[PDB]
C-alpha cells in the first residue's frame, strides 16, 4: 500500500515517453509500438490499482501521500484518488489509450506527437488524481501547451486561428481561478489551507465566499462550456485532428465539472448552495440554445462540436437541484458522453478525409462504398439521441429523477425546467437525422470505383467496436459507474442550514 | 416474497425479490482488460492509409496540400526564362 | 438429379468392398447397403423407397411427440407425464370413435396419396392461373405451393439430393429412436429424458447391465 | 404482350 | 399453472439469433451474405416456440386465473431503488398472440415477397429486433420500463421505414416517421414523471391505489393532474395515428410491403390503444380526458 | 489547377444529395430486383478472409491465439490476480519486441521521401533494412539533396 | 430538514439509521394512506434476504437503511392519525421493530455471515406481522 502507485500513475507516462527523444532509429515506425506498449501498460497498472486496493465503502482518500515541494508557500506532492476521481481517472486511461491508438498513421512528425500525447496523458492523470489545490492548477495548466502544439501542428485548414482563440481564452480562462488560488490559501494559512482534504471545515465570512466561488466558477465555464463562455468550442473543434479531438472533447471538457464538483460543491457550500437555482436555469437554457444553434450549421464537424456542448447541459442541471442522485447522475452522464462525443468525432474525422468535403451539402450517397461506417455512425447517432438501451439514456433519465426529488424547489420551476428540458428530446433528432440523411442516404453518382472510398479496416472496426461495447454494457446494467459512496457525505454538509 | 394484493377492479398478486452483483464489478473490469488485446487488430494490415492511392499523412495535408499552384507559376516563369 | 456411382464419390458403408451392382446410388441416402440383395428389381426398389421415406416421416413426427412434452414436463411448466401410458389416457370421448375417425380421414388421404403413386400426376392439387406454368411431381415430393410454400425442394437452398439425404438419414435415426424408446419402456419404467439422465450421472454402471 | 401470372409458391 | 417463472423467456426468445447475425454481418459480410435463405429458418422456428408458449400462457387465463408479476431491483444505491420486470394480465396476452401470429406469418410472406433483393440478411435482423423489442413492450411491470421499451420500438420502426435507404422519398419519410413519434414519446415522459412527483411510485399496483383515492386537495396539483395525464394520452395518440399527429403513417407506407403489414397491425395499433387500455384505471377520475379521448377518436 | 466555377445556388436543404426523384434511373433496378446466385460456399470463404492481413506470421500468433483461451479461464479455477496481471503484462512486451523488430515499408516514412524516382527501393529496402547506426543517408533536411546513388 | 411528531420511537440519543434527504410524496393525513405505504415498504424488507442475504453484503447496509426510512417517518404520521384506544399497542410494536432495524444494521455492518441471517431472523418475524396488524 505504501509502496506508491498514483506517483508512478502520474509520473510514468511522461518520463518513459521522454526516451522517444534521444533515440534516433527510423521515421515512423518503432515510435507507434513504443507508445501504444507504454500506454497498455499504464492502463494495467490503472486497473490494478483499482481493483485490489481500493474499497468502494469508505468516503474517504485512498492511497494518499504527501511530501514537501516548495514550503514556503505551504505547497506538497500531497496526491490521493477519491470515489469521485476514479471513474474519471479509468475513463482517461481508456480514451487516451484508444485516441494514441486512433493516431496510428500519423508520420509527418511522429516523434514529438507521440511525446506529446503521453505528456496529455500524464497532465490529465495528474489533475484528475491531485489533492493539493496548487499542485491541482498545476496539473490544469500543464496541458495547455501540448494541446496548442497538437492543434497547430495537425488538422484542420484554418489551424493557426482556433489555436491561438483556445489558447488565449483558456489561459485567460485559468486567472480566475489562479486568483481563487490566492484567496483562500492566504486564510489562514498556518492552518494547512493548501490542503484540499483539511479545507472541508473552513468557515470563511461573507462576502468572501462569493468572491472565491466565482473566481472558481468564472474558470470552470470557460473550461467547461457554459452559454456565454462557449465560443471557442466551435473553432477549436471543427479544426482539430480526430485524435486529438478524440480526447479533448471527451476528457478536457471534464475536467471544468470534475473541478466544479471537488472544490465548489465540497468547500463552499454557503457560497454554492444560494447559487444554484441559476445554475440550473442556464443548463436549462443551454440544452435547447446549443440544439437550436447546432441545426443552423452546415459543416458536420462543428454540428458534432455543438451537440457535445448540448449535453454539457444534463451535468449542470445535476450539479445544482441538490440530491444524491443529481450529482450522481451527473457522473454517469460525463462517462457516458466521453464515450460517445470522442467516438462521434472519431468517425467524424474518418469519414472525412476520404471525401475531402466539409459542408454538408455535397455529401452523395456514402452508404453504397462503405457500408461500415455507416452502420458503426448510425449507432452512435441513436446512442446520442438518447434512446433506450445505450448509455445515452440512464445518464439524462437519472438527471431528470434529481431535478423532480430535488428539496430546494417548489414545483413551481421543477416542472417548467423539466419542459424546457423534456423538449431537448424533440430538438436532438432533428439535427441529428438532418445530417444522416444529407450525408448518407440518397444515391450519388456511380462511385463504383474502389479509389479513395474503403471500408474501415480492422484497426479502425476495431476501436469502433471496443467503445461501443461499454456503452451497451452501462445502458443495460448502470451499476457499473454507479460505485460512488462519496456522495452520502458529499451532500452530507449542504443538507440542513437556512433556506 | 409473494404478496397478495386484492385490488378493486382485478385479481392481482405479485412476487418480487432485490439483486445485485456482489463485487464482480471488478471481475467485469478485469475482463474488459481484453484492450491489452488490442494488438492482434492493429499489426493487421490497414485498409488504404497505406495504399498507393495515398502520400501526405498529416490531418489536411494530402486535402490542402494544393499549393503545386505556386510551383506551377514558378515554372511558367521558368519557362518563360527559357 | 444427380447421380452417384462407384469411386471416392460413393462412400461405401463396408469399406473395401464393392457395392451391389443394382444399387446405383441416385436415391439421396444410399450407400450400397442391401446384402439381402431385395431391391434387385426396380419395381421393389422405388415401391421400398416409397416405404423408406413414409416411415422416416412418421417417425420423426412419433419421436418428437415422444421427446418434446416429457422435457416440458421434466423442467418445463406444464407437467406431461409418461407418453407410453398416454396411449391410455382418458379424454372427453372412447379411444374406439377416435380410432374410427382417425381411419377414415386418413383413409381417405392416404388412399388419395395412393392413387398418385399408382398414377402419378393424375391426382395432384395445384392450381393454374393463366400464363404461369405449374411444376410436375416427383412422387414423394408432391411439389407446388401447398407442401413446399418455401421453395426449398427446388434448387435455390439446397442441391435438390443433398436435402433429400439429410432427410432420409435423420429419418433413419428417427426410427433408430422410436423403437429405442418403445424397446426401453418394455424394459425399464420411465421416459427416455429419465434413462438420459440415469446414464448421465452412472455412465459406468446405470445401464442394460445393471441388473 | 405478357401477362400478369400468379405470384411464387410463398406469397 | 405455475409456467410463469420460465415465462420471461418470451421478449428473450429470438435475440439468440439476431447477435448471432448482426456479429457475421459486421465482422465477416460476405460469408452471411451467402447463408442467405438459411438464415430464415432460425429465426421463424424460434419466434414460433414464443406462440405455443403463449397460448398455453392465454387459455390458462381463459380458464380462469389469476394474473402474476415478477419485480427484480436492477438499481441500490443512495435515496431510491429502481425496478424491473413484467407482468401477464388478460390484456398481455391477447396483445401477445396478436403480435407473434402475425409475426411468424409476415416472417414467410417476406421470405417469399424478399427474395431478389440483397438487403435479405439485415432485413431479418430488423424484422426480429423489432418483434423482439414489441414482445418486449407488451410484458413490462412498471412505467419506466415500459417506456424503455416504446422508444426501442419506435427506432425499429424508424430503421424500418428508411429500409432501402436510397430511394430519395425513402429518405426523407424516415425522419418524419420518427420526428413524431419522438413528440410522442416527449409527452409520455413528462407525464411519467409528473405522475411520479404526484404518487412518489412507478408500479402500477401502486399507482393505481395512490392517484385514484389518496391524493391532497386543491394545493395546485389538480391542474398538474388534469394536465398530466393529457401528456401520456398525447404519446397513445402520437404513436397511434389520431387527428393532431397523423402525418407520418401514409408517407410511412413507402416502406417495403410487409413491414407496411407489420406496423399497421402490430406495432401502430398495440403501442397506441394498449397503453390506453391498461392505464384505463387511472382516467376514469378525469371525465374531461374521458370526453377528450371520444372527440379525438 | 483549373478548378471551375460554379452555378446558380442550390437549394440549402437539398432534401438527399441524390438525383431528383423523377430520373432516379431505375426503380428497384438499384438496389432490389437485382440478385441471382453465383458460388463460393463458407468455410473456404472465412479462411480466405483471415488472411488478407497476414496478421501475425509465425510465433507471434501463438502467444496471441493462445492467450484469450487463457484469460478468460482464468475467470475459474481460480488464480490471485497479481498472476493474471502478470500474464497479461509480459504479453504486450513479448508482442511488442516482434513488431518492432519487422522489417519496414515506404508507406511508413514521410511523404516528402515517399515520392522518389524509384530509386526509393535501394535506398529503403536491403539499404536500411541491413545496418543499424549509420546516418550516411540522413536525407532528413528536406532541400532535395537526396544523397545517394 | 425534517422533523417528527410523536417522540417515542427515538431511543436513548433519539436518532437511528435513518438516511435524510429522501423523497416521500404528500399522501394525505389519512390512516388508510400510511398503513398502505408502509406495508408496500415492509414488503420489500422482507424480500431483502432472498439474494442479497449471502454474497458481499455491502449494499443490504444501502437498501435497508432507504426501505426503512420510509417505515419510520410513514409510521409516525400514522400513529399521529389514530385514536386514542390503538395508540400504546401500535406504539409498542414500533418501539420493538425500530430497535430490531438498529441491531440488524449494526450487525450487518461488521460484515458477518451467520450472525446476519440469525439477526435477520427476529426482523423477518416481526415484520411479517406489521403486513397483518395494519
Ligand atoms: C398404431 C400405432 C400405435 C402405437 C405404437 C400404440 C401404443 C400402444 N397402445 Mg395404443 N397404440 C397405437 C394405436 C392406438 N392406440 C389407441 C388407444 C389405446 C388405449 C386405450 C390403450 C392403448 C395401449 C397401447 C399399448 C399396447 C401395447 C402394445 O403395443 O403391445 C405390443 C402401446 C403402448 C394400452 C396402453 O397403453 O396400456 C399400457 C391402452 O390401454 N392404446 C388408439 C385409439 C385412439 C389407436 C389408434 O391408432
Ligand atoms: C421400414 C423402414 C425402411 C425401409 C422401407 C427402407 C428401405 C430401403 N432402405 Mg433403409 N434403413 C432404415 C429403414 C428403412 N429402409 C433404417 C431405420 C436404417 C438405419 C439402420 C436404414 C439404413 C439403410 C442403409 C444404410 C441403406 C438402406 C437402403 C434401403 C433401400 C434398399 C430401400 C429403399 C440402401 C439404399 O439403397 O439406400 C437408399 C442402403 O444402402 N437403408
Ligand atoms: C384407413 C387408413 C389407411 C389406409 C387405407 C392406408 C393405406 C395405405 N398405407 Mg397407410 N397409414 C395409416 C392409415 C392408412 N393407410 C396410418 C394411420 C399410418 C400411421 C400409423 C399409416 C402409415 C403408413 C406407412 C408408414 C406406409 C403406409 C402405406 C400404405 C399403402 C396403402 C395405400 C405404405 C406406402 O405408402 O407404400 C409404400 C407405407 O410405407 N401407411
Ligand atoms: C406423432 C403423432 C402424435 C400422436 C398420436 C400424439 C398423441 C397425443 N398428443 Mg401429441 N404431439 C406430437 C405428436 C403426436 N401426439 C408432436 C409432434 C407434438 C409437438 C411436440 C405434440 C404435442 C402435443 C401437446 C402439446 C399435447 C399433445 C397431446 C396429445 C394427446 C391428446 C391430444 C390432444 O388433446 O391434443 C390436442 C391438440 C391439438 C393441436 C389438436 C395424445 C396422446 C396433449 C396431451 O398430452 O393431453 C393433454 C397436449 O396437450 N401433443
Ligand atoms: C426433414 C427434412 C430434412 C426434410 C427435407 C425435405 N422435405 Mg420433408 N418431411 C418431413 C421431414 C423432413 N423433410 C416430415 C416429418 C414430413 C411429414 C410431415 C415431411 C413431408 C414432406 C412433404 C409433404 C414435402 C417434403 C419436402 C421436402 C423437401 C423440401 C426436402 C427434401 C417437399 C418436396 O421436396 O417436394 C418438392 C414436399 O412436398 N417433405
Ligand atoms: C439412437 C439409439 C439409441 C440411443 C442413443 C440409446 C440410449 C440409451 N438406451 Mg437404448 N435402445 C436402442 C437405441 C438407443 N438407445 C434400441 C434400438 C433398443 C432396442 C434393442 C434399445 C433398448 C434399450 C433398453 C432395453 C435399455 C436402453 C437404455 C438406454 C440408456 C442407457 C444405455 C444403455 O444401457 O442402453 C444401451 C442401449 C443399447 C445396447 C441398444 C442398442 C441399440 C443402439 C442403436 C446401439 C447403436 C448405437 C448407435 C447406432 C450409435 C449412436 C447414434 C447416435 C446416438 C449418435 C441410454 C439413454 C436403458 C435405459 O432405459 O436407461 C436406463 C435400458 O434398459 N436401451
Ligand atoms: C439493448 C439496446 C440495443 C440497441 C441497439 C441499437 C442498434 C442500432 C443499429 C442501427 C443500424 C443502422 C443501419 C442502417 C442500414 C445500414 O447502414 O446498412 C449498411 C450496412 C451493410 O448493409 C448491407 O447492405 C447491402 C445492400 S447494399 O449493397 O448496401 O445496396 C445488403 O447486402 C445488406 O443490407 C447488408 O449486407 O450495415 C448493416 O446492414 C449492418 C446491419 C446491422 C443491423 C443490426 C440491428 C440490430
Ligand atoms: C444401428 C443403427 C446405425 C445407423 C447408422 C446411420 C444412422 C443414420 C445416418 O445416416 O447417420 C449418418 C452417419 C454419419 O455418416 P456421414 O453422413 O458422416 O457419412 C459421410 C461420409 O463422408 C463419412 O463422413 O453414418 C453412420 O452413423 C455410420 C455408422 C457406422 C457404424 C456404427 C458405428 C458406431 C461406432
Ligand atoms: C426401424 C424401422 C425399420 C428398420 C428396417 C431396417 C433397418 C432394415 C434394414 C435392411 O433392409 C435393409 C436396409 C437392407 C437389407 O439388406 C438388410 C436389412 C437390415 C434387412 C422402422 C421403424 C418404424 C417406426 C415407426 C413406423 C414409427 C411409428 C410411430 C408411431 C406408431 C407413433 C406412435 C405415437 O402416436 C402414438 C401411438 C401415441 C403417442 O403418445 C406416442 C407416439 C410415439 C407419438
Ligand atoms: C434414442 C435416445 C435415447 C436417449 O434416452 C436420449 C436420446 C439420445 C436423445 C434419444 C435419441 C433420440 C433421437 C436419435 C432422436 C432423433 C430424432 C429425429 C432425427 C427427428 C427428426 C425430426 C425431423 C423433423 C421434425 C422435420 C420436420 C420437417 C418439417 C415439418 C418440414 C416442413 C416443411 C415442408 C415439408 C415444406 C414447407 O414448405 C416448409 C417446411 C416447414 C420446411
Ligand atoms: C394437430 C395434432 C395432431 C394431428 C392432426 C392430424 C393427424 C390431422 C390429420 C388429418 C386430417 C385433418 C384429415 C382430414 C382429412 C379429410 C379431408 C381434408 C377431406 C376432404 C374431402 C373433400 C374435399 C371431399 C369433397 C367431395 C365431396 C364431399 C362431394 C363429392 C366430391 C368430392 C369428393 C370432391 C398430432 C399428430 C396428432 C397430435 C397433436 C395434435
Amino acid at each position: 500500500s505504501y509502496f506508491p502507485w498514483l506517483t508512478i500513475l502520474v509520473v510514468l507516462p511522461i518520463f518513459a515517453g521522454s526516451l522517444i527523444f534521444f533515440l534516433p532509429h527510423k521515421g515512423n515506425k518503432i515510435v507507434r509500438w513504443y507508445t501504444i506498449s507504454i500506454c497498455l501498460l499504464e492502463f494495467l497498472l490503472m486497473t490494478y490499482a483499482f481493483c485490489y486496493h481500493f474499497q468502494l465503502e469508505d468516503p474517504l482518500i485512498q492511497l494518499k501521500e504527501d511530501y514537501k515541494w516548495i514550503d514556503v508557500f505551504d505547497f506538497h506532492w500531497r496526491l490521493g484518488i477519491d470515489g469521485l476521481s476514479l471513474g474519471s481517472i479509468l475513463l482517461t486511461g481508456f480514451i487516451t489509450t484508444l485516441a494514441t491508438l486512433a493516431a496510428w498513421p500519423i508520420t509527418r512528425n511522429s516523434r514529438l506527437f507521440y511525446f506529446l500525447m503521453l505528456a496529455m496523458y500524464s497532465g490529465q492523470i495528474g489533475l484528475f488524481s491531485s489533492r493539493d489545490l496548487l499542485l491541482f492548477f498545476i496539473m490544469w495548466e500543464l496541458e495547455l501547451i501540448p494541446v496548442y502544439l497538437l492543434l497547430s501542428m495537425w488538422g484542420g485548414k484554418r489551424r493557426l486561428y482556433s489555436a491561438t482563440k483556445f489558447i488565449l481564452y483558456t489561459a485567460g480562462g485559468s486567472i480566475f481561478f489562479l486568483i481563487g488560488v490566492l484567496g483562500m490559501g492566504l486564510y489562514g494559512s498556518n492552518e494547512p489551507g493548501l490542503d484540499l482534504e483539511r479545507l472541508i471545515n473552513q468557515s470563511y465570512p461573507a462576502t468572501l465566499e462569493i468572491l472565491l466561488y466565482f473566481g472558481f466558477l468564472i474558470a470552470y465555464a470557460v473550461k467547461l462550456p457554459i452559454i456565454p463562455l462557449h465560443t471557442w468550442l466551435p473553432d477549436t473543434h471543427g479544426e482539430a485532428h480526430y485524435s486529438t479531438c478524440m480526447l479533448l472533447a471527451g476528457i478536457l471538457l471534464k475536467m471544468g465539472a470534475y473541478g466544479l464538483i471537488r472544490i465548489n460543491m465540497e468547500l463552499l457550500p454557503h457560497a454554492h448552495y444560494l447559487f444554484s437555482p441559476w445554475l440550473v436555469i442556464i443548463g436549462a437554457i443551454q440544452i435547447i440554445y446549443a440544439a437550436s444553434t447546432s441545426l443552423g450549421q452546415r459543416n458536420f464537424k462543428k454540428r458534432i462540436a455543438y451537440s457535445s456542448v448540448s449535453h454539457m447541459g444534463f451535468i449542470i442541471i445535476g450539479i445544482g437541484s441538490i440530491t444524491n442522485i443529481g450529482l450522481n447522475g451527473a457522473i454517469l452522464q460525463i462517462l457516458s458522453h466521453g464515450f460517445i462525443g470522442a467516438t462521434l468525432f472519431f468517425l467524424a474525422g474518418t469519414a472525412s478525409d476520404r471525401m475531402r468535403l466539409v459542408y454538408l451539402e455535397e455529401l452523395g450517397g456514402i452508404s453504397i462504398p462503405m457500408p461500415k461506417i455507416f452502420t458503426m455512425f448510425s449507432s452512435f447517432s441513436m446512442a446520442s439521441l438518447a434512446l433506450p438501451g445505450m448509455s445515452g439514456f440512464v445518464a439524462e433519465l437519472v438527471v431528470f429523477f434529481g431535478l423532480i426529488t430535488s428539496p430546494k424547489f417548489l414545483l413551481m420551476p421543477k416542472a417548467l425546467i423539466t419542459f424546457v428540458m423534456a423538449i431537448g428530446m424533440i430538438l436532438t433528432p432533428i439535427y441529428l437525422l438532418s445530417m444522416l440523411r444529407q450525408m448518407f442516404y440518397g444515391y450519388k453518382l456511380f462511385n463504383v470505383p474502389n479509389a479513395n472510398f474503403v471500408d474501415s479496416g480492422p484497426r479502425e472496426l476495431f476501436i469502433l467496436i471496443c467503445i461501443f461495447l461499454p456503452v451497451i454494457g452501462i445502458g443495460i446494467y448502470p451499476d457499473f459507474v454507479l460505485s460512488l459512496s462519496v456522495d452520502r457525505v458529499e451532500a452530507l454538509l449542504s443538507n440542513y442550514y437556512p433556506k | 416474497n409473494q404478496r397478495d394484493w386484492v385490488v378493486t377492479k382485478s385479481i392481482w398478486h405479485l412476487s418480487d425479490t432485490a439483486i445485485k452483483s456482489f463485487y464482480t464489478f471488478y471481475a467485469m473490469f478485469t475482463v474488459w482488460g481484453v484492450c491489452f488485446f488490442a494488438s492482434m487488430k492493429a499489426s493487421m494490415a490497414d485498409p488504404f492509409y497505406d495504399s498507393e492511392h495515398y502520400r501526405g499523412q498529416g490531418g489536411d495535408g494530402t486535402v490542402h496540400w494544393y499549393y503545386d499552384r505556386q510551383e506551377d507559376i514558378e515554372a511558367t516563369a521558368r519557362g518563360d526564362l527559357l | 438429379t444427380v447421380c452417384e456411382p462407384l469411386g471416392p464419390d460413393r462412400p461405401v458403408w463396408f469399406p473395401g468392398t464393392a457395392p451391389p451392382p443394382w444399387l446405383d446410388g441416385s436415391l439421396p441416402g444410399d450407400f450400397g447397403f442391401d446384402p439381402l440383395g431385395f431391391g434387385s428389381e426396380p419395381e421393389s426398389l422405388r415401391w421400398f423407397a416409397q416405404a423408406e421415406l413414409m416411415h422416416g416421416r412418421w417417425a420423426m413426427l412419433a419421436v418428437a411427440g415422444i421427446l418434446i412434452p416429457e422435457i416440458l414436463q421434466k423442467w418445463g411448466f406444464m407437467e406431461e407425464f409418461s407418453w407410453y401410458t398416454a396411449g391410455e389416457r382418458e379424454y372427453f370421448a372412447d379411444p374406439w370413435t377416435l380410432f374410427v375417425t382417425q381411419m377414415a380421414l386418413m383413409g381417405w388421404v392416404e388412399g388419395r396419396r395412393w392413387m398418385d403413386y399408382l398414377n402419378p400426376g393424375s391426382v395432384d392439387i395445384e392450381p393454374r392461373f393463366p400464363n404461369r406454368k405449374n411444376p410436375t411431381p416427383d412422387v414423394g415430393y408432391p411439389g407446388g405451393l401447398w407442401f413446399d410454400w418455401g421453395n426449398w425442394g427446388r434448387g435455390s437452398p439446397e442441391p435438390v439430393m443433398v436435402l433429400r439425404t439429410k432427410e432420409i438419414k435423420n429419418g433413419r435415426l428417427a426410427m433408430l429412436a422410436f423403437v429405442g424408446f418403445w424397446f426401453q419402456v418394455v424394459y425399464t419404467g420411465q421416459g427416455p429424458l429419465d434413462n438420459l439422465f440415469a446414464h448421465l450421472a452412472d455412465p459406468g454402471h446405470c445401464n442394460i447391465f445393471s441388473a | 404482350f405478357a401477362y400478369p401470372h400468379e405470384t411464387g409458391n410463398t406469397m | 399453472e405455475h409456467t410463469y417463472q420460465y415465462a420471461w423467456v418470451i421478449p428473450l426468445l429470438p435475440l439468440p439469433v439476431i447477435m448471432s447475425m448482426g456479429f457475421g454481418l459486421i465482422l465477416i459480410p460476405t460469408a452471411t451474405k451467402n447463408l442467405r435463405r438459411i438464415w430464415a429458418f432460425p429465426s421463424v422456428l424460434l419466434l414460433s416456440i414464443a406462440m405455443v408458449f403463449s397460448v398455453q400462457l392465454s387459455i390458462q387465463q381463459i380458464n380462469g386465473s389469476s394474473i402474476y408479476q415478477y419485480l427484480w431491483s436492477w438499481t441500490v444505491n443512495n435515496d431510491f431503488s429502481l425496478e424491473f420486470g413484467y407482468l401477464i394480465d388478460p390484456l398481455t396476452s391477447i396483445m401477445l398472440i396478436l403480435i407473434t401470429t402475425v409475426g411468424i406469418l409476415v416472417l414467410i410472406y417476406s421470405d417469399g415477397y424478399m427474395s431478389h433483393d440483397e438487403g435479405y440478411l439485415r432485413f431479418f435482423v430488423y424484422i426480429s429486433f423489432f418483434n423482439t423489442s414489441m414482445l418486449g413492450l407488451v410484458t413490462s411491470s412498471n412505467l419506466i420500463q415500459i417506456y424503455f421499451f416504446w422508444e426501442l420500438v419506435g427506432m425499429c420502426s424508424y430503421l424500418l421505414i428508411g429500409f432501402w435507404f436510397t430511394r430519395p422519398i425513402a429518405a426523407s419519410a424516415c425522419q418524419k416517421a420518427f420526428v413524431t413519434n419522438r413528440v410522442g414519446d416527449f409527452g409520455l415522459l413528462l407525464g411519467i414523471l409528473g405522475f411520479f412527483w404526484i404518487t412518489g411510485s412507478l408500479e402500477f399496483r401502486d399507482l393505481f391505489q395512490i392517484a385514484n383515492n389518496w391524493i391532497p386537495n386543491n394545493g395546485i396539483n389538480s391542474l398538474l393532474t388534469t394536465l398530466c395525464a393529457f401528456l401520456l394520452f398525447l404519446g397513445a395518440v402520437a404513436k397511434s395515428a389520431q387527428f393532431p399527429l397523423h402525418v407520418w403513417l401514409p408517407d410511412a407506407m413507402e416502406g417495403p410491403t410487409p413491414i407496411s403489414a407489420l406496423i399497421h397491425a402490430a406495432t401502430m395499433v398495440a403501442a397506441g390503444i394498449f397503453l390506453l387500455a391498461r392505464l384505463l384505471p387511472l382516467f376514469i377520475s378525469l371525465p374531461l380526458i374521458m370526453s377528450f379521448i371520444s372527440l379525438v377518436g | 489547377e483549373p478548378d471551375l466555377q460554379e452555378d446558380p445556388i442550390d437549394k440549402w436543404r437539398t432534401n438527399g444529395v441524390s438525383p431528383e426523384d423523377f430520373v432516379y434511373g431505375v426503380y428497384d433496378g438499384h438496389h432490389t430486383y437485382d440478385e441471382g446466385q453465383e458460388k463460393k460456399g463458407f468455410w473456404e470463404d472465412v479462411s480466405e478472409w483471415y488472411q488478407e492481413a497476414e496478421p501475425p506470421q509465425g510465433f507471434q500468433a501463438l502467444i496471441s491465439w493462445s492467450f484469450p483461451p487463457a484469460v478468460i479461464l482464468g475467470m475459474a479455477f481460480d488464480v490471485p490476480g497479481e498472476y493474471l496481471y502478470i500474464g497479461a503484462a509480459i504479453f504486450i512486451v513479448v508482442f511488442c519486441i516482434i513488431e518492432m523488430d519487422k522489417p519496414d515499408k515506404p508507406h511508413n516514412f514521410e511523404p516528402e521521401i515517399y515520392m522518389m524516382e524509384r530509386s526509393k527501393r535501394d535506398k529503403l529496402i536491403a539499404d536500411y533494412n541491413s545496418m543499424d547506426i549509420w546516418d550516411f543517408n540522413e536525407k532528413y533536411g528536406e532541400l532535395w539533396d537526396f544523397t545517394v546513388n | 430538514k425534517i422533523r417528527n411528531k410523536e417522540i417515542n420511537n427515538g431511543e436513548t440519543g433519539t436518532r437511528s439509521f435513518v438516511k435524510n434527504g429522501i423523497y416521500m410524496a404528500d399522501i394525505g393525513p389519512s390512516f388508510a394512506a400510511h398503513a398502505y405505504r408502509v406495508r408496500s415498504s415492509a414488503f420489500d424488507l422482507l424480500a431483502l434476504e432472498d439474494l442479497l442475504g449471502k454474497e458481499a453484503s455491502n449494499y443490504v447496509n444501502k437498501y435497508l437503511r432507504l426501505k426503512a426510512t420510509f417505515i419510520y417517518y410513514d409510521f409516525d404520521k400514522l400513529i399521529t392519525a389514530a385514536d386514542p384506544d390503538a395508540k400504546p399497542p401500535l406504539l409498542d410494536l414500533a418501539n420493538r421493530l425500530f430497535d430490531s432495524f438498529e441491531k440488524l444494521q449494526a450487525a450487518v455492518t461488521t460484515k458477518d455471515d451467520t450472525d446476519i441471517g440469525s439477526c435477520y431472523a427476529d426482523t423477518k418475524l416481526i415484520l411479517q406481522e406489521v403486513m397483518t396488524r395494519m
